[PDB]
């Protein structure tokens, strides 16, 4: 025989090996692979597909407006339509979208981030809208004087239904951490601020609804990636399933 | 040799992410990147380098760890059959849907294609279920549908004269084996919009597709237990082709064999008291 | 494979008969992300204005 | 020594193992191989063989009898002669056949099959069959009428004794299972019926017998074939043979 | 062939320390290699052969034992969690700076970026600690930050679907295996002169950069322990890149994450009577 | 299976293996590496530097004081300054210098040794030095006419504020022992001895600080180098760090 | 290498998929102690006076 | 290190492994072979050396006379001189034999066995003997007419002493069984007999021993081979040698 | 994993083993080879030189004196002066020489020996001496007429103050035993007999020392060679060494 | 030797030092019947007479 010397890591079994195996039906030829449309090599393909927030995410809201943002007739200027803390962990209204999703089995990411938004009102209805991104070392923006030294676009209403606010991979560091773990300080790999301002008003002729919405759409660039598997948390269970 | 070169398969995972050019401001009415319609069901197309004046960055990160091989191309819990020590035999239905990690993974995809590696651990036990001593051989016997089952530990079936088994002791290494895509059908399927018979639509045989279910593993010591047994069965997913990416389950799983839901509280994220504030 | 930066490079050596037996394949196939990001008959370039 | 790592499946015993092990007697010469007729490499090649039906399963028929379907003559038009649910697995008719008891050993079946049926009356005695395959979805078909929409042969006695309804391969999948397993909802492969009419009658001279027989056959096409080997549910024992 | 070729690295240690070339006397004004300015910042230039009347030595001393490979190339203890009874549950904070001699060799260095070899050594024994039998397998479960922790031995999240586990044998080989450079930065830091966190100065966390933390690895014995386990976790520290040597650690460690120490007698070697005399 | 045969060493693990081993995460795709200045592949880079050495180590010194070599105008002639054994082991002077600490994790050292010398007196401050390296078998040089006998230069203070001593490698064996064991004997590997002495005199002009100091510096030469690692003495813990 | 003298050469195979699970390298690199001896903007060469 | 699986049969101890094994002695240098006349490479040629039947086993014979076969002065026409079963196993006469102790360590063979016969009367003692070989299916054969029917020579005593009756290998099957195990039914492989006859009678000169002796010898033909070894039955020990 | 079988001998530890074994130091560069006189690479290189028997070792002589067979002045003719079994092994002379000694540490031995005797008379003392070695079969020699029947040097004293007598490989076999040990008959290997004699007298002139020495030495030839090693008898100890 | 008929067909692999370590042989040597069966000066053809 062969002399050998087996050494540590005998016989242990790890989850992620990567060895072959004996067959137990060696002589078994399966069916074909017939064309099927759609298919999936890399579950980033899926990540660039935008997929709607869960923005309107106040307490008290259920079910499908939880999809639309609110947008009304201001009766002062510049007022804020919305604020959101750029995460793709914790539990706020990304963490529920199908990049949120995708964040959840995974420990780190990199890479642009676009939000692209759908005005729903009349079509009598006229509106300018500033949508701001506000890289990390401070707060959300106060008024829309301070979130418009950030990254910025203006949005019109108007035939093109939609905008896109593109979120940049703006970052010291290659990657952060999805999570915002306390006990491990990953607050460390805070992302910056999303936030949305009236640039004008929303503007109605007389006795049309003076409330509107936006559909909010999330989806990563082709820039984007992920790394470390790991458990998704809100995918529990305390028995098994009969 | 040639004949070895057969045997091996050079694969290479280098495909890399995407890069960014530099750009510069644009003033003009000829191009609006921005502007998008979200109605035609396209995801917006516009880029970094059109919105803001982006420098050059040269592209170094790999995206492997998101192919659907690597996504799955490990090993999770699917069967936690106990063999009590009155009857000394047990058994599992094999499917994907006792316990809900893999199943949510899987729930990313409409049909899906693989061979599979089981790994069985075997750990024995007391009553009061403290780690005890137990060396005794077992007998994982593959039972196909149609297949008598054995009703005994010492039943004639376990023979396994045509029934593929597997034997190995319960303080020795794993159990481990590789299965090849068994379905008759060309794919897997992960839901079923459909019943299991035809001239029948009882509930309990709607999203019932009886083609991905194989049978069962059925289970004994080779001789009568003196402690109860405990096998955990996990099932690495290889050699992966998917198609047909969906919503993935958000709601917690209730049911083995359907979708059955609570859906009391509207809502996934969690809520806040005003919207433009945290 | 030693080390190019993030090129895992690997010889997946199979010993037995199937080739259900084998470990994991490590090659990256092709992205077409498209069939689900533009999945419209008429191409919208991005300068483009996308209704009309 | 070289250094090792054993991993998980060391020292199993798996029965579809494929390994070489050690002869415990190295030097031994078999016997030459002399020629010997009629060698068989695939038992797919017995499959394509015909075998007698056990088609005459009535309560109460016992021995030789079960394998010959009475024919009579008619005094009502259109009347049926057999019916069989189309079936690899189970306990029915096909159940005891050369196709049937090899499929006992499988679990998964594709193709073709055919059905040779001899007829066995006088010289003297005339008579038309229709022979039908309806496809699976319904019932089995409740009168001739119904029976010719689907796959069909007209059989005519005379003097070729026998004819051939080919079951052709219809199916919505590669392969269905053998087995009608309960729990598991194998049901889900019903592959059709197979019913057996009068075309015309069964016409005789004066004082001749007014009841014949056909005789059936089934055999393989060589589209066919068999997937998963699995034990044999009628061949058991309660004790070890002395 | 040479697809094996690719799997092979041929490397050599081969590396000489200096000779010495023969000289001889120098009577000059013009050459003065004795004469040095410290001031500058610069080491002195003066070489033996300058100085003295030297023979010649061909070199035949190699370097390698203080290459940063083979000084950080081996095993050290970094973690011994105990596994009790109570919950047979337990679980190791993964960073090197428990215990003292790994972390006082790190700290020859500002930046260093490694790969792991890890190397669990299990042991079992009574409440008065003198060493017994147990034979069980047991669960070792990375837990990355955002994945929900076990909280007890039957929790379902050790199901593992995809947090990476190794099962071993409390009374088989060693479990062992490798990782990556896995830090979120380009290498990984031994000291941190900034706050974990933006608007945030707290103390506690001065000095801490979460990039150099990865998770944990959580314990469990697949049945409920009889005895009590200790796990001893050892790193292998491989492929090393190292940059900005730094003073080294003088004074003993105190705490796990910061550089506080004592500081009380300002000195570091032993005290004589006379600067004259030994 | 191939026949082998397991030797001893089966099983062990060895601190020092040098064995491939399975990766936990092997589709795992590392940041990359960014250029760092002052990238060190071996510890000699670090060893060839210069550091202050803890020479004036008289009882009762304490903190920066103890970097200073006292220097004072003398009222009699050739007296000592500074006496050293010269050793990379033990707890005298050289151990906490960078060559010293790094000596504290090998066995065995080898090559040429050099010290830096800086004086830092006033401007108009003269003075000449003898600096002297005796060779072991006997005890410290007792006067300044045994200590010149050796290896030593001549150190006068001016523009140039520093001087070097090369301690040349001389030495029965091509390695000597760090440590100084005594069980062992390694007294054995006595190095020898480094001691200074007033050459002249220092002189000041009338009113001038009538001491000042030398700043003692070591590092090791290009023909240096170390063998075997071992445990740090004084780097130890009692308890776990929480 | 069966033995040159202070030559180890050691051919590290790897049989597993990531480079990061073979062992240790054994190859000397570069040294530039200059850049932590010689950290100054000019030259001084060992023979001339270091200030001036 | 290398990835392995040890399968079923490790650590097993077989008899007849074909496997190298460390040597306890790698520096030996036997002594040289050197030339010895008779080396034996295939116990074959063992087999093919005549050696004497003990053919006169009858009850009460003791020592070297049970290599004579008593052949005396007949006063009866036909009578029979000697009977024997063909068998290389069993306790007959063959089973002492070079060929039958072989046999012995052999359970299975095949080929042509010669027997030759040397007629020891004096010189001037004539006769004339009959030796038959019969295939089996029956008994021995009752008289010289039923025994002529089969193979067999007619030996005439004269100058040349002795004669050669070849048995060829005549046989349903290409080998045979040595053995005559009863709960096995080896007696399947009956192989016939032997008997000798006399042709007319042995005639003698007036008072001359009117008794003399054939010894019989047998031997394998080239065309003769053994299989599987089995163990010798008489050759047993209740104790170990002291 | 490679599929193996591990067999017999599996983690055993033999003390002869030729297999390689990780370094636990796999980075030491050990201190280059110098050159050394004397460098051996064989043992049978310290064979092949002269050492001195401890030939005289009658009952009574101590120390230094058992290193000189006495030589007399005789008053009877032809007497005898030494006599010698030819044996390696035991304890008598040979044993304790180089030779002796190295072949403690070997069980089997061939080649020629050659036995050197030096005279210690004085410069005027004459004489004649008759070297035989006898081979084995019977005795030793008794008288001087029966000893040179063998093997035999005459050996006159003068200037050339030593003389050979080559004691050849005369031997049935390649190999003889070194022991004679008794339960195993190794006196089988009985080697034969070395004796000395006076050839004429030794002559003195009046008053000279009438007693002088012979110095024996002992060696092997070229042609000589030790198989089998085994433990050294009269190396031993009762406790560990402190 | 995945059989011929009656060829066994081997490559004994020896994996020590010493030529004692290798497998037992398998080669069928030279058979010599005739030093035992027909150990006689004088030749005795098949067909012809023995004695004279
Ligand atoms: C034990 C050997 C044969 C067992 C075959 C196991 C194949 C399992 C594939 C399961 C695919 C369907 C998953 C599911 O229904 O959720
Ligand atoms: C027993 C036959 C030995 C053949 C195995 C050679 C080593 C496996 C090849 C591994 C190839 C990928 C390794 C890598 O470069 O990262
Ligand atoms: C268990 C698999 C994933 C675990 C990742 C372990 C990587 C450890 C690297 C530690 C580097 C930082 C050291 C420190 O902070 O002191
Ligand atoms: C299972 C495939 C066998 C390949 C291993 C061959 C031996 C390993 C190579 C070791 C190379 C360095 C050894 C040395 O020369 O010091
Ligand atoms: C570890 C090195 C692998 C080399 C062993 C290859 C297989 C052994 C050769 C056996 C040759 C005779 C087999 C046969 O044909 O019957």
């Amino acid at each position: 025989g062969l002399p050998t010397k087996p050494g540590p890591g005998s016989y242990q079994f790890m989850t992620t090996d990567e060895d072959c195996s004996p067959c137990i039906l060696p002589d078994f030829q399966p069916t074909p692979e017939i064309f099927i449309p759609g298919k999936v090599n890399n579950l980033l393909e899926i990540a660039q597909v935008e997929s709607i927030l869960e923005a309107n995410n106040r307490e008290g809201v259920e079910g499908v407006e939880r999809y639309v943002i609110p947008v009304s007739v201001q009766d002062a200027l510049d007022a804020q339509i919305y604020a959101l803390r750029l995460e793709l962990g914790g539990s706020g209204p990304l963490s529920s979208s199908l990049l949120g999703t995708l964040a959840k089995h995974y420990t780190q990411w990199s890479g642009s981030v676009e939000i692209t938004c759908m005005f729903t009102g009349t079509f009598m209805t006229t509106g300018k809208v500033l949508l701001a991104y506000t890289p990390p070392g401070g707060d959300m923006p106060r008024n829309r004087e301070e979130a418009m030294l950030g990254t910025h676009v203006i949005w019109d209403f108007g035939l093109q239904s939609s905008i896109t606010l593109v979120i940049p991979w703006i970052s010291a560091s290659h990657f952060r951490g999805v999570s915002n773990d306390d006990v491990l300080n990953y607050q460390y790999y805070a992302a910056g601020h999303v936030t949305i301002w009236y640039q004008t008003n929303m503007v109605i002729p007389p006795g049309f609804p003076n409330t509107a919405g936006i559909i909010m759409m999330i989806a990563a660039q082709p820039n984007f990636s992920f790394r470390i598997q790991k458990d998704r948390e809100d995918m529990t269970q305390t028995a098994i399933l009969q | 040799g040639k004949m070895l070169k057969d045997a091996i398969d050079k694969q290479v995972a280098g495909a890399l992410v995407a890069g960014t050019t530099t750009s510069t401001h644009s003033v003009a009415t000829d191009s609006t990147p921005a502007l998008q319609a979200a109605e035609t069901g396209a995801t917006s197309t516009a880029r970094d380098e059109s919105m803001i004046e982006t420098r050059t960055i040269v592209p170094t990160h790999g995206i492997h760890e998101t192919s659907v091989e690597s996504f799955f191309g490990r090993s999770s819990l699917v069967g936690m059959p106990l063999l009590a020590t009155g009857t000394s035999i047990t058994h599992w239905r094999i499917d994907f849907r006792e316990f809900v990690q893999l199943r949510a993974k899987m729930s990313w995809f409409t049909y899906m294609r693989f061979d599979v590696e089981f790994t069985i651990i075997a750990t024995s036990s007391t009553g009061q279920n403290v780690t005890t001593e137990q060396h005794t051989t077992y007998q994982v016997m593959y039972v196909p549908p149609g297949a008598p089952v054995p009703s005994n530990q010492d039943s004639f079936q376990w023979q396994s004269g045509c029934n593929p088994s597997v034997f190995a002791d319960t303080d020795g290494p794993p159990a481990q084996f590789s299965v090849p895509f068994m379905s008759s059908a060309n794919a897997y399927s992960t839901v079923y919009d459909g019943y299991a018979r035809f001239m029948d639509t009882d509930p309990d045989r709607y999203g019932i597709l009886p083609s991905n279910f194989l049978g069962f593993m059925y289970f004994r010591t080779l001789e009568d237990a003196a402690h109860q047994v405990r096998f955990r069965i996990y099932a690495k997913i290889k050699h992966t082709s998917c198609w047909i990416p969906r919503a993935p389950r958000q709601a917690p799983y209730k049911k083995r064999y359907n979708l059955v839901f609570s859906g009391d509280s509207d809502r996934i994220c969690s809520n806040r008291a005003s919207l433009t504030s945290y | 494979g030693a080390q190019g930066g993030s090129t895992i490079n690997y010889n997946n050596i199979n010993y037995y008969s199937h080739a259900a037996s084998a470990a994991q394949n490590k090659q990256d196939f092709t992205q077409d992300p498209s069939k689900f990001t533009q999945p419209i008959a008429d191409v919208i370039k991005e300068t483009a204005v996308p209704l009309k």
